[PDB]
RNA sequence: CUGCAUGGCUGUCGUCAGCUCGUGUUGUGAAAUGUUGGGUUAAGUCCCGCAACGAGCGCAACCCUUAUCCUUUGUUGCCAG
RNA sequence: AAGGCGGCCCCCUGGACGAAGACUGACGCUCAGGUGCGAAAGCGUGGGGAGCAAACAGGAUUAGAUACCCUGGUAGUCCACGCCGUAAACGAUGUCGACUUGGAGGUUGUGCCCUUGAGGCGUGGCUUCCGGAGCUAACGCGUUAAGUCGACCGCCUGGGGA
RNA sequence: GGCGUAAAGCGCACGCAGGCGGUUUGUUAAGUCAGAUGUGAAAUCCCCGGGCUCAACCUGGGAACUGCAUCUGAUACUGG
């Protein structure tokens, strides 16, 4: 029931006395079709072990995102280390207008109508961290109503 | 160019010879040629049979070939049909009266020559070598081996650059002399070349 | 259940000096005597009783409790408290990943059991006597480290720690695993990773025995209840 | 003919004491820890300490031979009485 | 203010800080262009010239040695008055102001307690080190910010070519 | 968008023009905000429709033309 997407695989290296040792890294993201999203980053000498370590870490360290019906709640921004990221709630059925890693993370996030833009570095690890930070700090009308101590109708 | 053959190094301690006879120097190499020709013949005939170890013993000028195989039904056929067919040609080669016994190989997943020939047959019918090495290790560690190491070599997937790969599960002490390491090696003659397969299986230490 | 002059007699209000203190302990320090901060026992008592109330809730319903102190002064006291309330203890070094890598530590719980089986009941006489001494000092070391949790089987449900920095690793592993933390937080410690902060001294053997006997009490009372 | 298409086998650094993995943790990451430190050893040998806990290939031993003794059997070997 | 400033004495002189009060009453901040200061080396005129020392000379070294090493040694270094107007002129961090957990010092004032000792409790200026949140590509910075903000100025836009 | 180290803080400072400006009251209404009028050619773009067998196309009405001027007001902020 948790849909799982790998974003990108990459071969890294490590130079030793014998020569170059190659390894593989895997960036996977999981989600429940709702606000529960979580990513993982595994690494091994072999690709199925790296995707399995990534899905293993992604199934835990899940994060909860207060969605609306199928879209966001307010235009939110997210940063991590190279990637300022803008995302915006959109009308019904305009699709996921997003780049690379953000399409996979919002698709398993269960969003369906976004207008996104990734500025800066588009490294999938940091931009998926920047989207996780943006969706995590996106706040609902209930949370702001309980916070300000007013009703939702007093907030409009 | 580094490692000794683990059978030949274990031959005085925990492993038996595959030929246990005696002769003087006059009839030594003639008996050893007759043993070579009969192991050649029996391997070509029982190629589809999962034969592992042909033991030859000759008392009183009468050869006795003990075939170890995982299934004796295809080696025998009808009761004394194919065994008798192979017996009359063994007696033709050795020039002496023959006798054929068949020892069944319990657990064919724990015999290095059978695993190596299954991998070779799989590579010949073009399967992925990593899948074959995985299934050989998972089957052997499930069947109860204390440790297996497999290794293929050369022209993998038709690549022009030959490389080697090896998997290992469990402990395989080659330097331990009392370790029961079943070691054997097969060769796959693909259209891109020759792929060499080695397999070590550690069952445990004999406490003699 | 413990009065303020009870704490003042045991030495709970003592702490560390003014050049070792954490600025997060500002809402817990009463004053500063002899260039040493003084812990506000006015806020110590109702927080220690809130912790003992939640301890009485979990040990009422048979939650698993792990007592953690390896100060080489409260090691026997935390052992006697965990064997009083038949709970689990860590008196010698907290192994890195004792909770998170439980599935690896389990294979040494099993090794400690099989060595105890072999030697006491198993009578594992008749070995190579040099191996009989390597088995002996292995089993002594494993009992000295993992003997307090050898019957636990699973993850504990609450962790009571005597010092948040001598045992800061167990705080992080509990914070990862979602296990609640009850801790005697001194002036030189960080009160953020601890879910139930208890101000008080950490090196005083009388105060450690007061804390532990009050916890082994409200657990035995919740078990019997 | 091609060892620069390969198997197998062999040299070599080097019988040097090293090389790695699993889970965990740290770091955006390449990676790191473990494997480092205090001693010690022929040895990543062992002990203690330690966010590591464990495990594998190797380091050692198990093999052969020599060095002392015992029992058994004494020819084609032996000669104390 | 920066460059920079090191025996002692006198003369002239600028700035900083502290303590109580008194006073003026926003008189303030920044600054293109502009003006002024601005290490060493260098230039001009006039002196001076011990030591050091570019250049140069000789000796070695070296395959060579227009170098390092050695023995010498001239401008220069010094003074007066002018010019030049540059440095890795660096904290490689523009100036002014406000707020934001701490610790150990150094220096320089000053208040109080019986200074019952050179102590005890504070309150200002400047300064060094470590380090938390936060920030940062990381290194690291971290109340003297490279944190959070405001005002103004200067500058950048791939590497050479330059 | 940046300027410790990747390009980038003038060597430092004073300072004219310029930019900015503590707090209180009163007043002004310049900026600002609201409304009205005039204008902002038509076409074009957009919306709702109509017509060519449909569409392209043609076309009706509207909105829009984010602007400027004048007048009537408002006085929090900035300015005087
Ligand atoms: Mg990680
Ligand atoms: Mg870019
Ligand atoms: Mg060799
Ligand atoms: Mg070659
Ligand atoms: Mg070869
Ligand atoms: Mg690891
Ligand atoms: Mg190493
Ligand atoms: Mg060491
Ligand atoms: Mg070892
Ligand atoms: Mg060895
Ligand atoms: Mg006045
Ligand atoms: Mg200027
Ligand atoms: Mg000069
Ligand atoms: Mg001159
Ligand atoms: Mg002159
Ligand atoms: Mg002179
Ligand atoms: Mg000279
Ligand atoms: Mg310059
Ligand atoms: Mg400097
Ligand atoms: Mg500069
Ligand atoms: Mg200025
Ligand atoms: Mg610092
Ligand atoms: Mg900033
Ligand atoms: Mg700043
Ligand atoms: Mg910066
Ligand atoms: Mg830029
Ligand atoms: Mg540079
Ligand atoms: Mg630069
Ligand atoms: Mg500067
Ligand atoms: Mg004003
Ligand atoms: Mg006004
Ligand atoms: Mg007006
Ligand atoms: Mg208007
Ligand atoms: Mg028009
Ligand atoms: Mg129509
Ligand atoms: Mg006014």
């Amino acid at each position: 029931e948790l849909q799982e997407k790998l974003i990108a695989v990459n071969r890294v290296s490590k130079t030793v006395k014998g020569g170059r040792i190659f390894s593989f890294t895997a960036l996977t993201v999981v989600g429940d079709g709702n606000g529960r999203v979580g990513f993982g980053y595994g690494k091994a000498r072999e690709v199925p072990a790296a995707i399995q370590k990534a899905m293993e870490k992604a199934r835990r360290n899940m994060i909860n995102v207060a969605l609306n019906n199928g879209t966001l709640q307010h235009p939110v921004k997210g940063v991590h280390t190279g990637s300022r990221v803008f995302m915006q709630p959109a009308s019904e059925g305009t699709g996921i207008i997003a780049g690379g890693a953000m399409r996979a993370v919002l698709e398993v996030a269960g969003v369906h109508n976004v207008l996104a833009k990734a500025y800066g570095s588009t490294n999938p690890i940091n931009v998926v961290r920047a989207t996780i930070d943006g969706l995590e700090n996106m706040n609902s009308p209930e949370m702001v109503a309980a916070k300000r101590g007013k009703s939702v109708e007093e907030i409009l | 160019g580094q490692k000794v053959h683990p059978n030949g190094i274990r031959l005085g301690i925990v492993k038996p010879w595959n030929s246990t006879w005696f002769a003087n120097t006059k009839e030594f190499a003639d008996n050893l040629d007759s043993d070579f020709k009969v192991r050649q013949y029996l391997t070509k005939e029982l190629a589809k049979a999962s034969v592992s170890r042909i033991v030859i013993e000759r008392p009183a000028k009468s050869i006795r070939v003990t075939i170890h195989t995982a299934r004796p039904g295809i080696v025998i056929g009808k009761k004394g049909e194919d065994v008798e067919k192979l017996r009359k040609v063994v007696a033709d080669i050795a020039g002496v009266p023959a006798q054929i016994n068949i020892a069944e190989v319990r657990k064919p997943e724990l015999d290095a020559k059978l695993v190596a020939d299954s991998i070779t047959s799989q590579l010949e019918r073009r399967v992925m070598f990593r899948r074959a090495m995985k299934r050989a290790v998972q089957n052997a560690m499930r069947l109860g081996a204390k440790g297996i190491k497999v290794e293929v070599s050369g022209r993998l997937g038709g690549a022009e650059i030959a490389r080697t790969e090896w998997y290992r599960e469990g402990r395989v002490p080659l330097h331990t002399l009392r370790a029961d390491i079943d070691y054997n090696t097969s060769e796959a003659h693909t259209t891109y070349g020759v792929i060499g397969v080695k397999v070590w299986i550690f069952k445990g230490e004999i406490l003699g | 259940t413990v009065s303020m002059r009870d704490m003042l007699k045991a030495g709970v209000h003592f702490g560390h000096q003014t050049r070792y203190w954490n600025p997060k302990m500002k809402p817990f320090i009463f004053g500063a005597r002899n260039k040493v901060h003084i812990i506000n026992l006015e806020k110590t008592v109702p927080m220690f009783n809130e912790a003992l109330a939640e301890l009485n809730k979990i040990a009422s319903r048979k939650g698993k409790i792990l007592f953690v102190g390896t100060k080489r002064a409260a090691s026997e006291a935390v052992k006697d408290a965990a064997l009083s309330c038949d709970q689990f203890f860590v008196n010698h070094r907290w192994l890195g990943g004792m909770l998170t890598n439980w599935k690896t530590v389990r294979q040494s719980i099993k090794r400690l059991k099989d060595l105890e089986t072999q030697s006491q009941d198993g009578t594992f006489d008749k070995l190579t006597k040099k191996e009989a001494l390597m088995r002996t000092r292995e089993l002594e070391k494993l009992e000295n480290s993992l003997g307090g949790i050898k019957d636990m089987g699973g993850l504990p449900d609450a962790l009571f720690v005597i010092d948040a920095d001598h045992e800061h690793i167990a705080i992080k592993e509990a914070n990862n695993l979602g296990i609640p933390v009850f801790a005697i937080v001194d002036t030189n410690s960080d009160p953020d990773g601890v879910d139930f902060v208890i101000p008080g001294n950490d090196d005083a053997i009388r105060a450690v025995t007061l804390y532990l006997g009050a916890v082994a009490a409200t657990v035995r009372e919740g078990r019997s209840q």
